[PDB]
């Protein structure tokens, strides 16, 4: 239903922060990749 | 991983071969597609699980001699200054779980202080470590229970039984704040068995591995 | 106003009246160089199932009982045209009685 | 050999006329892949099954006299509430369908749980599974007769029955169907 | 000599350096906002 | 070399170079190239991506509709639609200050937020929805329906699943079930929908799933439908003193033709909308039994190709075929829905604005003017993807004798003579519309304005003066009673129309002058210039006398080196790059139009557009001057105000411009020289050779080039004129 509060003081730092880390933690290590 | 499944007619990953005790297949994510992640993850679910067993029958307890709410005893006065003592809890765990790692690296076991393993009475067995894996596992989920039961309905264990069975019609984990969620969350849970079948089904050959960052299944997927 | 039942019956008999017995000669020599045998006529071979799904059903043209080659999808073409004819005939006629004039005076 | 749409004969190639209740009714040529057209069977049979418990339910709740009308008992009042119904009847019931499909896509048959027959009783006529399958399709139409029931008259099945024996001229689909505003105002 | 040998001992394979340094971004990540912030006076949660 | 990454392009994974990371992306989707596979393998992949690109879509427009019911004031908005700006979503930056907090706390909010300028507020307040919990049970199962299109996409590409390639060569199957059920059952539900709920809502009845089934949408209830008395629905029209909101002045009509617009809201009718959804409705499934399915009767369309062929070799052989040719190439029905989602989506730019079918939208002016931006520069962009994608079909899928002698052949054959052609009309377009506001400008500068060459639009006013509006005088059609159009329909749609379209207050048909004239005919000459450039490149894409093979060089290859002369620039794709400059140009010139129109016309100061316009130091001064005054104070030393985001991506759109500049004006050999200096560096240095790169650093490529270069230039240019509409229409108005 409605979200916390906190909500926007959470989400906005995973897809900010962690989550374009991740996506490019994997993508680097998709491109380099060997066989 | 054994022919006891998460769901029945599952299906084996290929990576669980059943080897290891405990299997019951439920890797949906495949987060243990390595021998060395695999072990070290089943010491960490141990751990969290022993853990888990000496937090239940504590707070059993507590709730059984009649002391109060577990989540709100940390603020009460007590002997010792709380500074000193986490300071003095920090220094005992530096040395037992340096020895804890050091005996896993040297033996593999669950070890405690200078004996690894520590089995004075020796009770050792593939059964006795698969019950302790298996109520550990529930300890912990009912772990989970506590601290879900005691931020919405502000009661403890005892106090969440009575009102069970005070009405059990309306007085469940369907009918609180999270009723709601918990009806989406259940009906998703027995809709997976219905897609994971479809799909296995449907797969008949390739490999259709779940593809996520932490593991590297999708390296043979390319 | 113009009754609905009288009106839409009138319509739909009428135009199947058309496409059997005035239509149908014109019918059957416009599909003759539309779907004929001399060019490419069908469009799959019917192989796989979404092959032999595009291949025509053994339902429409199986046999035609009346004297004439007046199938039944022909009859369900020809009455839709005739409700279309009667409910447009009945619009116009409701329309009308509602004093409301749409012809250019 | 074959009832099809009338006695005139259509006889489709696809459909011979071996499975159970086949009259060959195929006229958009839905059952041609030979790999899923059994699956349709299954479900068939299976929806034939539903709509066998929907009407017989529908039917023994009217004739018992149940306060609430047949479509008006979502919303009754009940000793265990919908919050803490739709849980168990997701949950146990995908365990049922989850054992039934993996019974399909061994055997090729429905089935309760783990046994592929289920017949403690046996009578597996190839005469009972044709009679299954047609009276599967009549109460599919019952069904569909039943939904139309409540969505232009609003009414009861049975008290539509007794509308329509009383008053054959007067209480049919032409008067609900011009009487819309009388039966939205309580008939 | 002894020291800074076992100190990574833990942490020197590829997975477990990699499982540590997300679960510690994550949870710094998550602490910010709703404990790291509002504690330090930041313009965001004060309106 | 054979790395992992590029598994679509073997070539491409034996390359050591950053480039095999680029051009793994660009060539991402395009599966003609892709190694080892078939055309049933790439139709799969395109129904795949078709599900993904729908569940993205679906998605997106659930996350705006959970966005606007959480952080938002739909309620608020929906009691007072005129006062209070709707919300888009909340912001959480925590690089924000206390004054920038402070200063985007608006619409009583509890934090700051974004003033929605999508129009979404208006466009649920018109269909009906009122409440947050309704937005968001619709955005959770908008999520459900994107996730069931992600199961389609799954299920459809699993092997025993997949389509066989004739089951999408099927057209005449796909053309009757896309005419019937996605476009007329579709509008039949739609305008079911608007009668249950939308025509209720409006008139101040509550009409939800709950209250469903027994609220009736009319009070005869559906015997006029059967009786055939249709008119019955067109009997108690809403008047004109009637509240959206509330119940007053209401009236009992679900389908009528009330021309012109609310008198309330300015906007259309809903019983109008309805009736136009269910005439479209039935239009659409009469329609959608044309073509020869697997029953006995229909059309197929290969025979009408064939047959339309006119007499006496006036096109040659015909459109004969034509069947074979746009079923096996892709490219060429790309080209086709491309270009008609175009046309459509500009004619639902230039139908929005003059036609207002949402409640409270005219007088949102930040909302219009975002909206007709958006659909203007999306029909441009992708009229010029149906372009590329049509030279694209003449490079890759086209076979001279399939096609012989055919209408394709034809215009392949007089090709010279049509870009021949189009460079005259585009030449004479730009040389007098560029001297006559050259001549305006200079007669302006001298002091004395009266010697500017000022043309009438006589065309266009005797147009409207054709269609109602009495202000030009004349005495054409629906402006003089004895005019047999004006006394048809007299009593159905005139009282309304000539209502709406004799008032200047609305966009309905606008006064235009001589200023209006002229810069219509720069947008002409900026139309025909972007279709020159991008039929000479569709044309001319696979031959011509300086390439005549360039059919076997691709689409897409930057040049053939500094032999004959000079061969840079010479594929359709650069035709296209150079197309896509021309129209961003021309999309800026019909933004800047519309803009400054209906800014003079909301001022109320149209004497200033009708003077100022004619020459071009009025409209650098009265428009892109006098306009940005209240953009670039949105921070200063002084202060802020609420716009200082729009000053900031204002300043960014300028900065991506340039950086498009910095990637378009150098072509290659300056940065491989650059980047070799660099690799001895980095090689011949201590402390930092120890760590080496995998891939060897190279030079962007000059298609490569050509398209950074084109996207920072396109994204410069759309965030510079959102920020300055969006500044200069938030500014002063509400
Ligand atoms: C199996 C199929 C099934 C069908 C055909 C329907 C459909 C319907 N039910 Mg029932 N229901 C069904 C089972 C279920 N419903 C409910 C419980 C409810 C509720 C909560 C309500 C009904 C009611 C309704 C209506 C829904 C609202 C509306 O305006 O119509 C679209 C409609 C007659 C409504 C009713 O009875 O109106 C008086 C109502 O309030 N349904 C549950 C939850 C256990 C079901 C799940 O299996
Ligand atoms: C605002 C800047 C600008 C201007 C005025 C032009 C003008 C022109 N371009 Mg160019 N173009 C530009 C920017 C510009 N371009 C940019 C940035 C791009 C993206 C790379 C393109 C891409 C492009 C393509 C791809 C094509 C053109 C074409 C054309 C012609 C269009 C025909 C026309 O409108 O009549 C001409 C109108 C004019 C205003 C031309 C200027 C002539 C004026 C009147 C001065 C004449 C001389 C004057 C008497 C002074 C004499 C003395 C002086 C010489 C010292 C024309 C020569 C097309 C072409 O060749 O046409 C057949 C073509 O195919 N251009
Ligand atoms: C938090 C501790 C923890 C850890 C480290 C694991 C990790 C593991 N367990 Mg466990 N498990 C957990 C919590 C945990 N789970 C909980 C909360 C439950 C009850 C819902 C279970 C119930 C359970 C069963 C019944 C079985 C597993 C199995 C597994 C393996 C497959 C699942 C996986 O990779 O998920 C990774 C999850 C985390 C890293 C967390 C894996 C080695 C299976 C196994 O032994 O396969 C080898 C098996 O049969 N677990
Ligand atoms: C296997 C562990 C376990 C056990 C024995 C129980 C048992 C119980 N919990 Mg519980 N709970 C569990 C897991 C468990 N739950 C989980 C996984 C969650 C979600 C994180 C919850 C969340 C929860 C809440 C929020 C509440 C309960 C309550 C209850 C009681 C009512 C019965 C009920 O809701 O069924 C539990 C549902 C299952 C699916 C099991 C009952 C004593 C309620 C209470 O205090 O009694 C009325 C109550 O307020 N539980
Ligand atoms: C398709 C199967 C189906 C479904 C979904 C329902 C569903 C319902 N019936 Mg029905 N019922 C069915 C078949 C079905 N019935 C059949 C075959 C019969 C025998 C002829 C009945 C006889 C029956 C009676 C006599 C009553 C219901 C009632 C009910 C309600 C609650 C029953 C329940 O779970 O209590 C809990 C049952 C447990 C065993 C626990 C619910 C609306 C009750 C009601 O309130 O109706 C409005 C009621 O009085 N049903
Ligand atoms: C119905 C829509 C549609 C479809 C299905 C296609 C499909 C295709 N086109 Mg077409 N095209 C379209 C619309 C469409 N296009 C439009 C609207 C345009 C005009 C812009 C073009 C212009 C175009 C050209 C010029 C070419 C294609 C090509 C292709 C193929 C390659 C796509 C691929 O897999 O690579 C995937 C491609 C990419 C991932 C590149 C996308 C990069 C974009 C521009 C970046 C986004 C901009 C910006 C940076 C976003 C961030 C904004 C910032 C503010 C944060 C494929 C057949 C190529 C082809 O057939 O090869 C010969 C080709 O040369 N198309
Ligand atoms: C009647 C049955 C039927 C229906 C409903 C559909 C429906 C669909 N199919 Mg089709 N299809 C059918 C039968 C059918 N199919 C058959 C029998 C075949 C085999 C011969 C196919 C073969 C087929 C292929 C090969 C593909 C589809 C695709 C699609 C999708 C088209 C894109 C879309 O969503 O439209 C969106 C567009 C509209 C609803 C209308 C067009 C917009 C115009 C301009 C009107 C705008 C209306 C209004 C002004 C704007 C309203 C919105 C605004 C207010 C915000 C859609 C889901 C495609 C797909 O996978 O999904 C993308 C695809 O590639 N179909
Ligand atoms: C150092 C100088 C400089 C430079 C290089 C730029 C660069 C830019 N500015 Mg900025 N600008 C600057 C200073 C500068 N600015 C200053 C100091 C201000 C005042 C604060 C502005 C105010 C400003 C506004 C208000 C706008 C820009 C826009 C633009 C972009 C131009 C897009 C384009 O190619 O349009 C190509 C040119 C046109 C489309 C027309 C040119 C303007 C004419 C005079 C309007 C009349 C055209 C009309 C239809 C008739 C002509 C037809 C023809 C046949 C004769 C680009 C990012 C615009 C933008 O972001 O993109 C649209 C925009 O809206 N700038
Ligand atoms: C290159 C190429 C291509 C492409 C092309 C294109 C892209 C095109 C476009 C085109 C277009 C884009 C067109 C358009 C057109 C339009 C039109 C043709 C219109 C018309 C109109 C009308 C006719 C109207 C009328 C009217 C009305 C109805 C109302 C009012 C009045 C009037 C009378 C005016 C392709 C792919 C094919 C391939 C080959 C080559
Ligand atoms: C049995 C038989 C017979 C008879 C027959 C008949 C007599 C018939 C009739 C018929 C008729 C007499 C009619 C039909 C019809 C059909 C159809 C198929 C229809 C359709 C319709 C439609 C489709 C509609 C539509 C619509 C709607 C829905 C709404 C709106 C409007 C419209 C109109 C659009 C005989 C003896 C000869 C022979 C033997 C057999
Ligand atoms: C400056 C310049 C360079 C130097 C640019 C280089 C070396 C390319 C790399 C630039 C940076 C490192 C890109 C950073 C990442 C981008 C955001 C894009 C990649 C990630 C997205 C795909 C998500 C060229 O190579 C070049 C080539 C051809 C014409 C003009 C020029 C040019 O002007």
């Amino acid at each position: 239903f409605v979200p916390p509060a906190w909500a926007p003081s959470l989400f906005v730092p995973l897809t900010g922060l962690v989550l374009p880390a991740i996506g490019m933690a994997w993508a680097f290590t998709y491109i380099q990749k060997e066989k | 991983a054994a022919r006891e499944m998460w769901y029945p007619g599952a299906t084996p990953p290929a990576h669980l071969d059943g080897s290891m005790l405990g299997d019951y297949g439920f890797d949906p994510l495949r987060l243990g597609t390595n021998p060395d992640r695999m072990k070290w993850f089943r010491e960490a679910e141990l751990t969290n699980g022993r853990w888990a067993m000496a937090a239940v029958v504590g707070i059993l307890f507590t709730d059984l001699v009649g002391l109060p709410k577990w989540w709100e005893a940390g603020a009460q006065t007590y002997p010792i200054d709380n500074q000193t003592l986490a300071i003095i809890e920090i220094a005992v765990f530096a040395f037992l779980e340096a020895k804890r790692y050091e005996g896993y690296k040297k033996t593999g076991g669950t070890g405690f202080a200078f004996f690894f393993p520590f089995d004075p009475m020796g009770m050792r067995s593939p059964e006795k470590e698969l019950k302790e894996l298996k109520n550990g596992r529930l300890a912990m989920l009912a772990f989970l229970g506590f601290a879900s039961t005691a931020a919405v309905n502000g009661q403890g264990p005892i106090e969440s039984l009575q009102t069970h069975l005070a009405d059990p019609a309306h007085n469940n984990i369907f009918t609180s704040s999270v009723g709601k969620e918990s009806c989406v969350f259940v009906a998703v849970l027995s809709v997976l068995p219905i897609i994971i079948e479809a799909t296995k089904t449907l797969g008949k050959g390739k490999e259709s591995v779940p593809l996520f960052p932490w593991n590297e299944e999708w390296e043979k997927v390319a | 106003m113009i009754e609905a039942p009288v009106a839409i019956g009138g319509s739909t008999v009428a135009l199947l009246g058309l496409g059997r017995f005035v239509f149908l000669p014109y019918q059957r020599r416009r599909t003759d160089m539309e779907v004929g045998p001399g060019k490419l006529g069908p469009k799959t071979t019917g192989d796989t199932f979404f092959d032999r799904l595009q291949k025509p059903a053994s339902f429409v043209e199986t046999k035609s009982k009346d004297p004439s080659g007046f199938g039944i999808i022909d009859v369900l073409g020809w009455g839709a045209l005739g409700h279309v004819f009667g409910y447009f005939l009945l619009a116009c006629s409701s329309l009308q009685d509602a004093g409301i004039d749409a012809f250019p005076r | 050999n074959r009832p099809l749409w009338l006695p005139d004969v259509i006889p489709p190639p696809h459909l011979n006329g071996t499975l159970p209740g086949d009259s060959g009714f195929d006229p958009l040529g839905l059952g041609l892949n030979e790999e899923r057209l059994k699956w349709y069977v299954e479900a068939e049979k299976t929806n034939g099954r539903w709509a066998m418990m929907a009407v017989t339910g529908i039917l023994g709740q009217e004739l018992l006299g149940v306060p609430a009308k047949w479509y008006e008992a979502g919303a009754a009042e009940y000793d265990l509430p919908v919050q803490a119904q739709v849980p168990i009847l997701f949950l146990v019931m995908g365990f049922l369908e989850t054992k039934r499909f993996q019974g399909f896509r061994e055997t090729g048959t429905s089935g309760f749980i783990n046994s592929f027959p289920f017949d403690p009783v046996g009578l597996n006529s190839p005469k009972h599974a044709v009679n299954e399958v047609k009276n599967g399709r009549l109460a599919m139409v019952a069904f569909i007769g039943f939904a139309m029931q409540a969505l232009v008259s609003r009414t009861q099945p049975i008290e539509g029955l007794q509308k329509h024996l009383a008053d054959p001229f007067g209480k049919n689909i032409t008067y609900f169907l011009t009487h819309t505003p009388e039966v939205i105002a309580g008939t | 000599e002894e020291f800074f040998q076992r100190a990574t001992d833990a942490v020197s394979r590829r997975e477990s350096l990699n499982g540590f340094v997300a679960l510690s971004g994550i949870a710094a990540i998550a602490l910010f906002g709703l404990k790291g912030a509002s504690t330090l006076e930041l313009p965001i949660t004060k309106g | 070399a054979t790395k992992l990454f590029p598994k679509f392009s073997q070539g491409l994974a034996q390359d050591p170079s950053t480039r095999r990371i680029w051009y793994g992306l660009a060539t991402a989707h395009d599966f003609e190239s892709h190694d080892g596979m078939t055309e049933e393998n790439l139709y799969q992949k395109i129904f795949a991506s078709h599900f993904g690109q729908l569940a993205i879509i679906f998605l997106w427009t659930s996350g705006n509709l959970f966005h606007v019911a959480w952080q938002g004031n739909f309620e608020q908005w929906v009691t007072d639609p005129i006062h209070v700006r709707p919300i888009a979503h909340a912001i959480w930056d925590p690089h924000f200050g206390q004054p920038a907090v402070e200063a985007f706390t608006r619409g009583g909010a509890s934090g700051p937020v974004n003033i929605a300028t999508s129009g979404v507020y208006q466009w649920w307040y018109t269909i009906g929805l009122r409440s947050n919990q309704e937005l968001y049970v619709s955005s959770v199962f908008l999520a459900l329906v994107s996730a069931v299109f992600l199961f389609a996409g799954w299920l459809h590409l699993q092997p025993n699943f997949q389509p066989s390639l004739s089951w999408f060569k099927d057209a005449e199957s796909r053309l009757n079930h896309h005419l019937s059920g996605l476009f007329g059952v579709s509008s039949l539900a739609w305008t079911g929908h608007l009668v249950h709920v939308a025509i209720p809502e409006s008139r101040g009845q509550h009409v939800g799933w709950d209250n469903f089934l027994s609220v009736l949408p009319h009070p005869q209830g559906l015997t006029p439908f059967w009786s055939g008395n249709w008119a019955a629905y067109a009997q108690n029209p809403d008047t004109a003193s009637h509240a959206f909101g509330t119940a007053d002045g209401s009236g009992t009509a679900i389908l009528t033709f009330l021309g012109g617009f609310h008198p309330q809201t300015q906007s259309l009718w809903l019983s109008d909308m309805a009736h136009h959804h269910l005439a479209i409705a039935v239009l659409f499934i009469v329609a959608g039994h044309m073509y020869r399915t697997n029953f006995g009767i229909g059309h197929r369309l290969e025979a009408i190709l064939e047959a339309h062929t006119p007499p006496a070799g006036g096109l040659g052989a015909g459109h004969k075929g034509l069947f074979h040719t746009v079923n096996n190439s892709l490219h060429f029905q790309l080209g086709l829905a491309l270009a008609s989602v175009g046309t459509i989506t500009s004619l639902v730019a230039q139908h929005m604005y003059s036609l207002p079918p949402y409640a409270y939208l005219a007088v949102d002016f930040t909302t219009q003017a975002s909206l007709y931006t958006h659909h203007q520069y999306i029909a441009g962009f992708i009229m010029c993807g149906a372009f590329a994608h049509g030279a694209i079909f003449f490079i890759r899928d086209y076979d001279p004798e399939q096609n012989k002698g055919n209408v394709l052949a034809r215009v392949l054959d007089h090709k010279e003579a049509i870009i021949s052609h189009l460079s005259w009309v585009s030449l004479f377009l730009g040389f007098h519309t560029l001297g006559l506001y050259v001549h305006n400008d200079v007669v302006q500068a001298f002091g004395t304005p009266e010697k500017q060459i000022l043309i009438e639009p006589v065309f266009a006013q005797w147009i409207q003066a054709a269609q109602g509006k009495s202000l030009y005088g004349f005495d054409l059609l629906l402006a003089s009673s004895s005019s047999s159009a004006y006394s048809a329909g007299q009593s159905l749609w005139l009282p309304g129309w000539l209502e709406a379209i004799n008032n200047n207050q609305n966009s309905l048909f606008l006064t235009i002058g001589p200023g209006d004239f002229l810069v219509h005919h720069a947008i002409a000459l900026g139309l025909h210039t972007t279709t020159l450039i991008l039929v000479k490149g569709a044309l001319d894409a696979r031959g011509s006398k300086l390439m005549p093979d360039k059919k076997d060089f691709g689409y897409s290859f930057p040049c053939d080196g500094p032999g004959r002369g000079g061969t840079c620039d010479i594929s359709a794709y650069d035709a296209f790059y150079l197309a896509v400059f021309w129209m961003l140009n021309t999309i800026g010139w019909v933004t800047f139009y519309w803009h400054w129109k209906h800014l003079t016309l909301w001022q109320g100061n149209v004497s200033q557009f009708d003077e100022s316009s004619t020459y071009l130091m009025g409209w650098l001064r009265d428009y892109l001057w006098l306009n940005s005054s209240q953009l670039i104070n949105g921070y200063n030393p002084f202060g802020m105000n609420s716009l200082s985001v729009w000053a900031w991506t204002f300043l960014f759109g300028h900065l991506v411009y340039a950086t498009g500049f910095m990637f378009l004006i150098s072509w290659r050999g300056y940065w491989q020289e650059l980047i070799e200096t660099l690799v001895w560096a980095h090689e011949k240095t201590p402390l930092a050779n120890l760590v080496y790169w995998k891939d060897k650093p190279v030079a962007l490529s000059i298609v490569q080039a050509r398209l950074v270069g084109l996207a920072h230039f396109s994204v410069g240019y759309i965030f510079t004129y959102a920020a300055f509409l969006i500044a200069s229409t938030s500014g002063r108005f509400g």
